[PDB]
RNA sequence: CCCAAUAUCUACAAUCAACCAACAAGUUAUUACCCUCACUGUCAACCCAACCAGGCAUGCUCAUAAGGAAAGGUUAAAAAAAG
RNA sequence: AGAAAUAACUUUGCAAGGAGAGCCAAAGCUAAGACCCCCGAAACCAGACGAGCUACCUAAGAACAGCUAAAAGAGCACACCCGUCUAUGUAGCAAAAUAGUGGGAAGAUUUAUAGGUAGAGGCGACAAACCUACCGAGCCUGGUGAUAGCUGGUUGUCCAAGAUAGA
RNA sequence: GCUAAACCUAGCCCCAAACCCCCACCUUACUACCACAACUUAGCCAAACCAUUUACAUAAAGUAUAGGCGAUAGAAAUUGAUGG
């Protein structure tokens, strides 16, 4: 007889009590009586890098020259990136300098994406 | 408060916003033009005027259509223009005695036409209305072809005309290889609803039909900003290359 | 109402399988026929009516013999299985049919009326006059839907060109092919009138209850 | 008497719209928008056919084409 | 003795009130559509 | 054909509106069913023979049934059109 | 993002489309990846991405409700500019 | 919180299950897979009766190892209630 | 809690014509001014919501000590279910309880869990019994400001005329 | 002497104009992840019951006409169209 308050796992009898997850992502599956399978590839292995000698904490000093918010366009990326060689190559048919037609054989797929931050 | 447009202009405000304003035009005007279907169930009065007896003036006459009911089923038949007819009765046929409901429907029959233009054989659910309609037409084929919209209201019906014309607008070789004179005479015998194929594809179509179809015409992978970007820098290039 | 009737096998078995009573409920849910409803919890015994089918690619008339003749809940006479090549049949048995007995069943009209055993399924035709039929059929290769019920005999009547008139229990006459097989005797389990259920208790049992209104 | 009411069968298939039986027409279904919609027509798609196939959810060929098919039909005794 | 007809079940609850039940038949959209534009933040049981 | 006509009349409309009807506008009268209507025979021509009605070339009232089951649909007789008369007396002019 | 427009032109990650909600409601949905063909999916055919004819009318009044809305605020939003042009 | 597919099967009760006696009649062979413990409930003097000598299924203790307090202080009139 | 026309009366304009088209006109037309309430049924019809209580039914579960008697809708009697008679209580502990006395208590019993039957319908070991405390016909929203020859009301000052044939 | 008594605006009503807007979610909604379908207003209410019947620009005109010719219903031809 309470409708306001959000319905979590914490609510229902006991068959509601255990389908009810709370957010968290699977990593395996059910196998026959009820024992659980876990996946190696279904379990997000971190990527940390090695620290050492870095030079970059987690704040900047307040000697810092200021700047203007610029921000990263698709204009702004070409021009740097593939129009030089382009340029340098009309002195004298588009895979060559970077394009991608299509997003099959390659591991992290821009469109959609299948891979994660 | 109040709205800027009355409630029966959103029909016709809503098809020239959206998806529904790139339809081609001649789609909206078929869409929109509104005609009577020819009467059915009633006498219609000869004539625009008329001497009444009871008192002896001369008095106009319109003719009001009974509004008339055809369930689904109809769809996917020709029953012509017949229907049911929902409504009441005088008990008697005297006016003191109850109103009673009654509904009238047609007498269906099950039967086989053959069309020449798809040179095939369909079963199809008609009336008498429908046959004696045919046998004054001269055949199915030309039953379905200049009957209009109205007059034939069933989706099956504007199917088969949309067929029917795309095969003549196309003059396509499919209807009967083997003897292309065959195919010449039918395609003649029938040259008068010859239409172009950019009219044909829509006609019958329902107004979703139509909105899907134009959907998918259009949809389209977007175009890689890549070569749009080269594009673009080749043309600067080359202008700059002949100054 | 979500009322997905217990009657889906399709595959033939002697197990018995698991009857959902009905209450009188249709499939919409509500009362169609009134004082059904309760009492004990049964299984069903799909007994087989064609008692002229033969195994898979073998034909002719064949001979079966029983092995026991037991109690069933659902129907009223004493049912039987029947084994025969290898195929085991639940059939509904007459009166004098003790384990370990045979029976023939044929298709196969002689020249003139082959006096049969009393358990024995023949063709209409080729019995005589005035015998005791049971699990007579309407029309052939259908299955018995006539006389099954306990301790009922139906006679039969007379013959002619191609068809044979018997008499129901009902005591009255029909018209049915030759070719129609039933079979001769008495259906089991007779004087099964006189049982004197004693208490309202015994009808619950059964799956009666006392219903008033019946509008 | 055939065992097994008609009403427990998977069903008879929805009657076809007719757009399909018109020789010239491409019928506009709702493939499109990949969604049901119940004012066109119901597609027609091809059988499909899993490129790998899960162990969870493989279905093994009919009985007739394993490698160890007899057609004499042997009689086994296990427990 | 009256007054306790109401024996709590989060099973019959979610069964006979719930999102899926009203969105299975027009009169429980038409339910939750009513509820929609009464501004309720209680739409379905 | 059921054809039906009001016990009520209902008023004019003009030439641009459309009549707006009331509770009272849909009783009824049955002026005729079109199905009791004596039998009608309808008007057809002939592309092949047969004995029983007549031969090629020429004219024929026959019934609508018997016309529309039997000598339609197979190939021995066409509709009785203003565009097939002109093409039929050819095959009597060779002749 | 920038390297996606290059790539493949297009401008949202994560695919999706514009649909109607069973209540009438233009939505954007958001595709949940898959596995099988989605012809085959019990649940996602469950699923109303189409308006019947009952909402029609409740669409209406919801888009007058949101209308007084709007009014109310512009009317009492002049009202509070004659006062503060009265003291 | 479950289960890979296909065919095969799956006639005889339960009652200490044995004597008598009854009626209401009560899974595997082939094919595919060499993967591991994730996720959620876990509190209390509690729930349905507007706050309550009422209602509340099962296991175990059968008078308690557990749980509680019938008298705010006084006097001992009538009428009333229980003994 | 007194909203408004048909005439009439009063005051203006113009007057055989009035009126800013349509209407009236044998002194009439045009304009203004004055005059007609509030609360309340049982009901009816339409569309939704309800069988977590109760009636019945379904699926799969559970309970029934001890004694007497042995296969029984058996006897005495706990748990459990019901509620005979009396007293308390009557805004009560409780919108049907408490204390005693009682009927059943291996059965047509009792009971937890999910599902089903929906309102002129369901269900009913027929009592007009029950379908969420109020059922000879649930409840909610809408038509609905239902209608009411019936009941109740109807608000500043002062003066004046003012009552009992009949159809 | 307590209790109180007082206040302004927060907003709103009627017009005019203008056509209005990251993740999860139909299973037990807000849950990453497996083989059917949509398409005539009855009646309260008037007739003092009730049974046919009973309403959903200006002018022509409440005229023709309909109607237990009762209650009531009712055209057309033509005419011309930011504020309190
Ligand atoms: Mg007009
Ligand atoms: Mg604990
Ligand atoms: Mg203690
Ligand atoms: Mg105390
Ligand atoms: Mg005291
Ligand atoms: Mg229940
Ligand atoms: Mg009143
Ligand atoms: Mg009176
Ligand atoms: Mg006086
Ligand atoms: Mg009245």
């Amino acid at each position: 007889a309470d409708r306001m308050s959000k319905w979590t796992s914490k609510r229902g009898p006991r068959s509601f009590r255990g389908r009810k997850g709370r957010g968290a992502k699977g990593i395996g599956f059910l196998t026959s009586g009820w024992r659980f399978v876990q996946i190696k590839e279904m379990v997000p292995e971190f990527v940390v890098p090695d620290l050492t000698g870095f030079k970059l904490k987690p704040y900047v000093s307040y000697l810092a020259p200021e700047s203007e918010e610029t921000p990263l366009t698709a204009a702004q990326l070409f021009s740097e990136a593939v129009a030089p060689a382009i340029e340098k190559d009309f002195k004298d048919n588009l895979e060559k300098y970077g394009f991608e037609p299509t997003q099959e054989g390659k591991l992290f797929q821009l469109y959609p994406r299948n891979f994660l931050r | 408060p109040l709205h800027k447009y009355p409630v029966w202009l959103w029909k016709r405000l809503q098809l020239r916003e959206g998806i529904c304003s790139r339809l081609p035009g001649h789609y909206l005007r078929s869409l929109e033009e509104e005609r009577t279907p020819t009467p059915v169930h009633y006498r219609p009065h000869g004539a625009k005027f008329k001497i009444n007896p009871k008192n002896g003036q001369r008095e106009r006459v319109e003719d009001v259509p009974i509004p008339i009911y055809f369930p689904p089923e109809s769809q996917r038949g020709l029953w012509g223009g017949e229907g049911w007819i929902l409504g009441q009765i005088y008990a008697n046929n005297d006016k003191l005695s109850k109103r009673l409901k009654k509904v009238w429907k047609p007498q269906l029959f099950e039967r086989e036409f053959y069309s020449e233009i798809l040179d095939k054989k369909f079963t199809v659910t008609v009336t008498m209305r429908t046959l004696d309609l045919i046998d004054e037409a001269y055949g199915l084929d030309f039953y379905i072809l200049k009957t209009p919209k109205e007059d034939l209201c069933s989706k099956f019906g504007m199917d088969l005309k949309r067929g029917m014309l795309l095969r003549l607008a196309r003059q396509d070789p499919q209807l009967h290889p083997e003897d292309p004179e065959r195919r010449a005479a039918i395609y003649d015998k029938y040259k008068e609803f010859a239409i172009p194929e950019e009219e044909a594809e829509w006609v019958g179509l329902t107004l979703e039909e139509a909105i899907e179809k134009q959907r998918l015409l259009e949809e389209k992978d977007p175009v890689p900003l890549f070569k749009i970007y080269v594009a673009e820098l080749i043309q600067q290039l080359q202008q700059q290359a002949l100054s | 109402a979500n009322f997905v009737s217990w009657k889906s096998r399709t595959k033939y078995t002697i197990t018995p399988v698991k009857m959902r009573k009905s209450g009188g409920r249709d499939h919409t849910g509500r009362i169609r026929v009134h004082g059904i409803g309760g009492g004990h919890k049964q299984r069903y015994r799909m007994i087989d009516f064609l008692r002229f089918r033969p195994e898979e690619t073998k034909s002719g008339p064949f001979e079966e013999k029983v092995i026991q003749v037991r109690y069933d809940p659902c129907r009223s006479a004493d049912i039987a299985l029947v084994a025969g090549g290898s195929r085991k049949r639940w059939i509904i048995a007459t009166e004098n049919m003790q384990a370990g007995d045979t029976i023939l069943n044929s298709n196969h009209i002689g020249r003139m009326a082959v006096a049969a055993r009393e358990g024995d399924a023949h063709p209409l035709g080729a019995l005589p006059v005035g015998t005791l039929i049971n699990n007579v059929e309407s029309e052939p290769g259908r299955g018995a839907q006539y006389i099954r019920a306990a301790g009922t005999c139906g006679v039969l009547l007379r013959k002619v060109n191609g068809t044979a008139i018997i008499q129901l229990p009902s005591k009255r006459q029909m018209q049915v092919l030759e070719t129609c097989v039933a079979t001769v005797g008495r259906v089991s389990n007779v004087d099964h009138n006189k049982r004197v259920i004693g208490k309202a208790g015994r009808n619950r049992w059964l799956g009666k209850r006392p219903n008033s209104g019946r509008w | 008497y055939e065992w097994g009411v008609r009403s427990t069968r998977k069903s008879e298939p929805p009657p076809l719209d007719r757009v399909y039986e018109i020789p010239g027409l491409e019928p506009i279904t709702f493939a499109g928008k990949m969604h049901f919609v119940p004012w066109l027509a119901r597609p027609i798609f091809p059988p499909w056919d899993r490129g790998y196939k899960d162990p969870r959810f493989y279905r093994s060929p009919p009985l007739h084409e394993h490698p160890l098919y007899k057609d004499q039909a042997c009689y086994i005794f296990h427990h | 003795a009256r007054g306790n007809e109401y024996q709590p079940s989060n099973i019959k609850r979610k069964n006979k009130h719930g999102w899926v039940r009203r969105l299975s038949t027009p009169a429980g959209v038409q339910v939750i559509l009513r509820r929609m534009l009464k501004g309720r933040k209680s739409l379905s049981h | 054909t059921v054809i039906v006509e009001r016990w009520w009349k209902v008023p004019l409309a003009g030439e641009g509106r459309k009549p707006r009807l009331h509770r009272r506008h849909r009783v009824y009268k049955l002026v005729e069913d079109t199905k009791h209507r004596p039998k009608e025979n309808l008007e057809l021509i002939l592309t092949q023979s047969v004995e029983n009605v007549g031969v090629r070339g020429d004219l024929v009232s026959v019934k609508k049934s018997l016309g529309r089951n039997r000598l339609l649909p197979q190939g021995l007789a066409v509709y009785a059109s203003p565009e097939n008369k002109k093409l039929f007396e050819e095959e009597k002019l060779l002749r | 993002d920038a390297l996606r427009l290059l790539q493949t032109g297009q401008e949202r990650a994560r695919p999706g489309a514009w649909r109607r909600d069973i209540f009438g409601r233009i939505i954007w949905h958001k595709f949940k990846q898959w596995v099988i063909p989605w012809h085959l999916n019990k649940r996602y055919n469950r699923k109303r991405f189409f308006a019947l004819p009952y909402v029609d009318h409740f669409l209406r009044l919801e888009r007058e409700k949101r209308a007084r809305i709007k009014a109310r605020k512009e009317n009492l939003e002049r009202k509070k500019a004659k006062i503060l042009l009265k003291k």
